[PDB]
């Protein structure tokens, strides 16, 4: 599920920053605009590999003002959940409607309707949990879930899923 | 923004089928993606832990030319100063290995379409009935895989 | 500012609107044929123009995509025609196509099987292919049976806006579209088409694309008076010719008295796009007025392409010339009046802040002054009104529009402009009196005289624009004309005539004058020759 | 008038009034609907 | 062709430099034969927006959306029509800041 | 019809299709502005008067440079090795003379970059030369020096041969003009150039030339387009005082199939 | 190379391109009385091995079509017997440089 | 009004190789910011310039959008062509190469 | 694409258009409050400043010259001899 896709970015640069160590500023600004972004198109941009040899190529000077346009071509480590995909994360929260889990930079939520019936939502328990004929789930506990659907959002991609199939749940 | 190395010409005409573990990943992740130098290159499967390394390595040769704990530190120096922390804790509380060799091994072995070769590596598994289930794309792409599944827990670095 | 990335067109793709697309794009169902009046009440009926399209009256309103008049390009709407129509200008091809394809079936009339056809089929040229092809298939009229049903193909002819043929036995081809739709994909391509951007069928319109206000603006006579564009009519004429049609196909439909009403819509739609055809019927607007068809707005010269794009009216001024014998060759005296009108956007910089803050205080009415200050916040202060007129203390990065001053490179010209030299950059010299004062020796290049002749002046605007004007168009660079590898400016009239006299052995001058003469030479070394 | 612009514009103008000799001239004027006609023929004497 | 054009300028006392007439002469000639400088010549080569800016303006567009033509936007005209700097001398290249030397 | 025609960075005159209209603008790659009417000496005059000008014979009492011109006039008289470089040269000039008779008219006046007549007149007084006391150039100095020049009068630059050929090609005519004014005989007997002067004239011819080359960018087509139509606006529609002038140009640009005056001139046979 | 005196039959010549690889040409008599190349205006042409050609193209960065052409039924083209795809170097006198070197491919 | 910079005036500047100045048809006249679609190269885009919302339903997009600077006369050239059913697609990247 | 610093064929001299535009660009660049690499020896009009920046060949800029086929040749303002 984690990938290493070869992307690129464009940054306009004011003439001020036209010093001797410019390569440097573009690079550091690159990072400020990529590492931490999130598009349903490309997923979660989390880390830029091989910094050192980043590629800048010559940049062109926009005619009106003075800025230079650079097409920085790098490569980075990303992660974007797919439907039907199966992974497991640490349970993060938990209400009457289900519980949310955290797989990496993500948060997938499981509905009380997407669990095995014999596992009911615990009333006054701390921290609020779920009881099975044998199992018990809370914040801490580790769960392996299946991502049914995915909703692309702001600068975060959340999704939903169930543990109603087999080989899913606690471990 | 930030566009990839797949510049198609979307001329006017709404054809992006659903995404499923039917091995039908977005058009941006086809078994055949294109290299920065203008070459053809196989996708890049990155099972957990193996991911945990690529990361730890770059954050390091980074804090080099720039001049649970042993990773929280290398962060607040070479990192923009949250998504990663999470992707690092998680990728470190679930990573299934430790040595760049023990990880090399898994790959020198397993290497199926990239997504699988990875899922099999980052997901615990015992039965084929199990793997073939949590990785529903297999099923007919390898007789009941069982050997391999063992050979993993056998190189399953201790914790 | 628009967050969207800025780019330049590197390619243009042509094609024809697929009815389904026009539908998609439309923001107006456009059913009603009127304008607005909610029964006299002014607004814009959800019927025609603005049933969500662009808008009038200085009202952001426009489907909340606000922007009000300026910033909001138009918004297209549509209109489901009652029955398929011929795209006035394609009627030729639509016909040559049928001449090449069989009906009741819809496939080519010559396969790889026919030799002369192979050849045509290999001609790589979207146009000469469809050319050579038709030159073949226009003869055979037997859908020979490969594909089947040899139904004899009719010979088609053009009569007004309808294609008819004989098998004689005469019938008026309605039907066509259906046949086209069936035409095979590798066949679209066999003829001059493209399966993605323009399929043969779309040469017939189903759903009509209705263009928005900025296209057919209205011109009201204050408030309580009409004023509607030409097109905003033949849209309504069409709309009406559509309504009645349908209301004859859902009521006592006298099946052979409908067609008599279909031909009308076919026409009004021919009109709308083209109103200069063969089958006369000029189609005049109540009064005799011809009614400009869309294609009329484009015809070369005057029409958009050659009239508004290859050349437009453009920081420019023009008046009467009279030469001045005391102006450096490259200068050009500009009437104070004009300099106090034409400005120049000079960004604030710690080298000119001091002078600019002065020019600004000076206001738009003192000559060495300025007339507009623009802050980073894409907004403009009018130096002649703004309550903080004499106030303003600039900020590096702001731009100020100052009055043109001495030594500002500007493009001076006299047309007919048939020379590289009909336009030259001059040093500006603000002077009194209402006229452009140019040097004599720079007379013949423009080819002007002072019997009333006028001159156009243009003012550069960028820091480079200027440079480009002074480094290649400066009058001095122009002295040696490439067309005849010899100069192209000499000494005319008085100066010439007299220079002759002054030269003769008989011409002598005494000290008193030999002095006032040396004085007039500016470069004079300050040494009287023996 | 009507859908008949197929006429001739020029007949009847706006009498000049710049100078007296201007007005005289204007009245004593002739037209000719459109290299040989423009010539000053002999018959013109 | 040249000799004849030359003798037409020269029969008037006026002098023009070879290179000019030649270029014209050459342009007419090169495509194989005698391509006339007329609507039925140069304006008919493999040079849509362009040709559209001379004589058959509209139909030229019609049968351009008809066969779905693609325009480079390599023609001086295209760019003027677009409002972009055309690949003309001054714009027949790019200008980039060398960070290294900066 | 020529809009999109502009010299290209390789020196090709092409259009919006790359279609080469001219491989070297004007068949020389020179900008008309930097060109003037020069007179190719070699071409005109009698074979007699020609020889008495450029011919030098170190193996002869009457046809050798008098030692009042050169500084080694007597120490040079008779040298076999020198009289050979002097042959290469005189043998050249003759190749020229016959090669120029390109202009079957004999007219020796033509537009040519780098005005050499003046360029030398500048040396004339920059160093103040006396029509009396001798120069100081080896015969190798002169001859050899003018060869080294030709080498730097570069128009096209390419590494390969086809290009390197074009080089020599689109230049030639100049070189001949060059030799014509830099023949040992003239350079010493006509314009007594010192060793110094010569190294200057040379260096300048070279420099000047390089500036006289066309600039890639030059929107050539629109230029020639006007350059031609302009001197037409100044003509009369009349064909009075064979169909010529205004209507003729018209006739031509139309590639007319039936001109008013067809006519045709035929010359007798050799004899 | 047949030299028909007045004219060959339409039934006849319709048998030329019927024997490849070999190729055949037809020349009218009254059209070869005077060698056309001999003319004043006619500059010298020259053929080019598919080597000398595949060179010109690389040396000038040409896409074949971008090269000045010459007609198959061109008087000179016939004389030297060209073919669709062959190149020709033209070398003529020039009042500007002395000699210019142009090339025409044969369409 | 404003004096026209008609054809002939164009020509000259082009003769001068005065590239930029001539380009400067835009600054002294038309100019205008239109929003194209990265897919159906049209001036459809519903750009509500604030809440950034861009879109272009029918092509259902909100992600791939470009802004361009062309002479309004031209923006018009296109709206016109469309209402005559011809489609002037505007693309920001060459795909055909050469 | 590309083209080594080697095998470079174009003129080693600067076309009038190159210079004109270089000075052009660099001029507005300076007027955009950019940074200068010389001694404004009392100068204040950008085009002047740039004209100086030229004579001392300290204008960080590169001309990417295009060939009809599509390839190019990069040259620095420092390199390019500036006869004219
Ligand atoms: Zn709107
Ligand atoms: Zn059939
Ligand atoms: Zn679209």
């Amino acid at each position: 599920m984690f990938f290493l896709k070869d992307l690129s970015l464009i940054l306009t640069l004011h003439p001020s920053y036209f010093g001797p160590q410019m390569n440097q500023y573009l690079r550091e600004k690159l990072l400020t605009d990529v590492e931490g972004t999130c598009t349903g198109q490309f997923g979660y941009i989390v880390t830029v590999l091989d910094g050192m040899n980043i590629d800048v190529g010559k940049g062109r000077i926009i005619p009106g003002s003075g800025s230079a346009e650079f097409e920085v071509k790098y490569r980075a480590v990303v992660w974007k959940p797919f439907k039907g995909e199966v992974v497991d994360a640490i349970v993060s929260n938990v209400s009457p409607i289900g519980f949310f889990a955290d797989v990496g930079p993500l948060n997938v939520f499981v509905s009380t309707r997407l669990i095995p019936d014999n596992l009911v939502y615990n009333p006054s328990n701390s921290p609020p949990a779920y009881m099975s004929n044998d199992e018990l789930i809370t914040k801490g506990s580790k769960v392996r879930l299946k991502v049914v659907g995915t909703r692309t959002d702001v600068n975060e991609i959340y999704a939903i899923g169930s543990i109603k199939e087999d080989f899913l749940g606690a471990i | 923004s930030t566009s990839t190395v797949g510049a198609r010409r979307r001329r006017a005409k709404v054809d992006d089928e659903e995404n499923a573990t039917l091995l039908r990943l977005g058009p941006e992740f086809a078994l055949k993606q294109y290299d920065h130098d203008g070459n053809e290159h196989d996708l890049i499967a990155l099972s957990l832990s193996e991911s945990r390394l690529l990361i730890r390595e770059a954050l390091k040769a980074r804090s080099r030319a720039r001049n649970e704990i042993d990773d929280d530190e290398l962060a607040k120096v070479t990192s923009g100063a949250g998504v990663v922390k999470k992707t690092l804790d998680y990728l470190n509380t679930f990573a299934r290995f430790k040595d760049e060799e023990t990880c090399t091994a898994v790959d020198q072995l397993l290497h199926l379409h990239p997504f699988e070769i990875a899922q099999l590596s980052s997901l615990g598994c015992e039965d084929v009935d199990e793997a073939i289930t949590l990785i529903p794309s297999l099923a007919a792409k390898k007789e009941v895989l069982q050997r391999i599944l063992d050979e993993l827990n056998r190189l399953e670095d201790p914790y | 500012y628009s967050s969207a990335p800025l780019r330049s067109v590197k390619e243009v793709q042509f094609g024809l609107l697929s009815p389904e697309e026009i539908r998609a794009i439309s923001v107006v169902k456009i059913e009603y044929p009127e304008i607005m009046d909610e029964s006299r009440q002014r607004p814009r009926e959800g019927g025609l123009n603005d049933p969500k399209l662009g808008s009038i009256d200085r009202n952001f309103k426009c489907q909340t995509c606000g922007e009000g008049m300026a910033e909001c390009p138009g918004h297209f709407g549509h209109m489901e025609l009652a029955k398929p129509v011929f795209h006035i200008g394609f009627i030729p091809k639509i016909k040559k196509v049928c001449e090449c394809i069989c009906m009741n079936c819809g496939k080519l009339l010559l396969d790889e099987t026919n030799p002369t056809m192979a050849q045509a089929i290999r001609i790589r040229d979207p146009k000469k292919r469809f050319n050579a092809v038709w030159q073949l298939c226009k003869t055979k009229m037997v859908c020979e049976a490969r594909g089947g049903c040899g139904n004899t193909q009719p010979v088609v002819r053009k009569d007004g806006m309808k294609l008819w043929g004989t098998w004689q036995p005469e019938r008026k081809l309605l039907e066509i579209l259906n046949v086209f739709k069936h035409i095979s994909p590798e066949d679209c391509f066999r003829l001059g088409f493209n399966e993605d951007y323009a399929r043969p069928e779309w040469m017939i319109i189903t759903v009509l694309p209705v263009p928005p206000p900025q296209v057919r603006p209205s011109i009201a006579m204050d408030e309580t008076t009409q004023g509607q564009d030409d097109l905003t009519h033949k849209l309504s004429d069409i709309l009406k010719a559509n309504i009645n049609v349908q209301k004859l196909e859902m009521d006592g439909s006298p099946q052979h008295i409908i067609n008599e009403v279909e031909q009308l819509l076919q026409f009004h739609v021919a009109t709308y796009m083209d109103n200069d055809i063969a089958g006369q019927p000029q189609a005049l607007q109540k009064s005799g007025r011809p009614v400009k068809a869309i294609r009329a707005r484009l015809k070369g010269k005057e029409g958009r392409l050659r009239g508004n794009l290859m050349g437009k009216r453009v920081f420019s001024a023009r008046t009467v010339i009279s030469g001045d014998p005391n102006l450096e060759l490259d200068q050009v005296g500009v009437p104070i009046s004009i300099a106090k009108t034409l400005s120049y956007p000079e960004t604030v910089t710690q080298y000119n802040i001091h002078r600019l803050t002065e020019y600004v205080r000076n206001g738009p009415n003192e000559h060495p002054g300025a007339k507009y200050v623009i802050r980073d916040n894409g907004d403009r202060i009018d130096l002649r009104y703004h309550k903080r007129a004499g106030d303003i203390v600039l900020q590096y990065g702001w731009k100020v529009e100052r009055h043109l001053m001495d030594d500002d490179p500007v493009l001076f010209n006299r047309q007919p402009s048939l020379h590289k030299m009909s336009m030259m950059a001059h040093r500006v010299k603000v002077m009194p009196y209402s006229t452009f004062r140019l040097n004599l020796s720079v007379t013949s290049p423009y080819n002007a005289d002072f019997d009333g002749d006028e001159m156009n002046l243009h003012v550069p605007q960028s820091e480079e624009t200027r440079a480009e004007l002074s480094q290649l168009c400066a009058v001095p660079l122009q002295i040696v004309s490439p067309q005849s590898n010899k100069p192209v400016m000499g000494i005319v009239q008085d100066t010439l005539c007299g220079v002759r006299k002054m030269t003769l052995r008989d011409t002598f001058i005494e000290y008193e004058q030999v002095m006032n003469m040396l004085f007039w030479v500016p470069s004079w070394d300050g040494v009287v020759p023996q | 008038q009507k859908k008949a612009m197929s006429s001739r514009a020029g007949v009847s103008q706006v009498l000049n009034r710049y100078t007296y000799s201007s007005t005289l001239s204007h009245l004593r004027r002739t037209n000719t609907p459109i290299a040989k006609p423009r010539q000053l023929h002999n018959t013109h004497w | 062709l040249y000799k004849e054009i030359l003798n037409v300028i020269a029969f008037d006392g006026s002098y023009v430099n070879y290179r000019h007439m030649a270029l014209l002469v050459d342009v007419m000639t090169s495509r194989g034969y005698l391509m006339a400088i007329t609507r039925h010549g140069i304006n008919r080569a493999d040079t849509a927006l362009m040709r559209c800016s001379f004589e058959e303006t509209v139909e030229i567009l019609f049968e351009a959306g008809a066969a779905a033509e693609l325009d480079d936007c390599r023609g001086v005209s295209e760019n003027v029509m677009l409002g972009q700097l055309a690949p003309m001398g001054t714009g027949a290249f790019d200008v980039m800041i060398d960070e290294k030397l900066l | 019809a020529l809009e999109d025609i502009m010299v290209h960075y390789d020196g090709t005159t092409r259009n919006s299709l790359g279609d080469i209209i001219q491989f070297l603008y004007g068949e020389d790659g020179l900008d008309g502005t930097q060109v003037e009417r020069q007179t190719i000496d070699t071409i005109p005059g009698s074979d007699k008067a020609f020889h008495k000008r450029y011919y030098v014979d170190l193996m002869d009492e009457k046809n050798s440079i008098k030692p009042d011109v050169i500084e080694y006039a007597a120490d040079i008289l008779g040298d076999v090795e020198l009289q050979k470089e002097l042959n290469s040269e005189y043998e050249q000039l003759v190749s020229d003379r016959k090669f120029l008779r390109v202009f079957v008219n004999g007219d020796h006046n033509w537009p040519l970059p780098v005005n050499l007549r003046r360029i030398i007149q500048n040396a004339q007084q920059i160093f103040h030369l006396d029509r009396a006391k001798a120069s100081d150039l080896t015969i190798p100095e002169i001859i050899h020096g003018v060869r080294d020049l030709c080498k730097k009068l570069f128009v096209l630059r390419g590494e390969n041969e086809l290009i390197k050929e074009a080089q020599q090609n689109a230049t030639s005519l100049f070189q001949c003009l060059v030799r014509a004014r830099l023949a040992t005989r003239r350079i010493l007997e006509e314009f007594r150039l010192n060793r110094d002067a010569f190294e200057w004239v040379l260096g300048t011819i070279e420099a000047q030339f390089q500036r006289s080359l066309v600039h890639p960018g030059e929107m050539v087509g629109v230029i020639a387009a006007q350059s031609i139509g302009e001197p037409a606006t100044q003509m009369t529609l009349n064909t009075f005082h064979v169909t010529l002038g205004v209507p003729r140009l018209k006739e031509i640009l139309n590639v007319a199939k039936n001109i008013k005056t067809p006519a045709l001139t035929v010359y007798l046979d050799r004899e | 190379i047949f030299i028909y005196q007045n004219n060959i039959t339409p039934s006849a010549n319709k048998m030329i391109p019927t024997v490849s690889p070999a190729i055949i040409e037809t020349f009218q008599e009254s059209d070869l009385v005077v060698n056309i190349t001999h003319h004043e205006l006619v500059p010298k042409h020259i053929r080019l091995s598919d080597g000398e050609k595949s060179q010109l193209l690389q040396r000038y960065k040409l896409k074949e079509s971008q090269l000045p052409r010459i007609q198959r039924e061109d008087p000179v083209a016939r004389y030297l017997g060209l073919k669709r795809g062959q190149v020709v170097k033209i070398i003529r006198r020039s009042e500007t440089s002395g000699r210019y070197a142009s090339y025409r491919i044969c369409l | 009004g404003g004096l026209r910079f008609g054809e002939m005036e164009r020509d000259c500047m082009i003769a001068h190789g005065a590239a930029g100045f001539l380009k400067e048809l835009m600054e002294a006249s038309d100019a205008f910011r239109v929003h194209v679609c990265g897919i159906c190269g049209l001036m459809s885009v519903i750009a509500n310039l604030k809440k950034n919302q861009f879109e272009c339903r029918s092509c259902k997009n909100k992600t791939n959008i470009y802004q361009l600077h062309i002479p309004y006369a031209a923006k018009l050239l296109f709206q016109e062509l469309m209402a005559m059913n011809i489609a002037p697609r505007l693309y920001t990247e060459r795909s055909g190469v050469s | 694409l590309a083209i080594l610093k080697e095998e470079r064929t174009t003129t080693p001299y600067l076309t009038k258009y190159e210079r004109a535009r270089i000075l052009g660009t660099r001029a507005l660049q300076i007027s955009m409050n950019a940074p200068v690499l010389v001694d404004i020896e009392g100068e204040t009009d950008p085009l002047q400043i740039a004209m100086k920046e030229l004579s001392q060949r300290k204008i960080p800029l590169v001309i990417r010259r295009y060939l009809p086929d599509g390839s190019y040749e990069d040259w620095g303002c420092d390199e390019l001899i500036v006869d004219n």
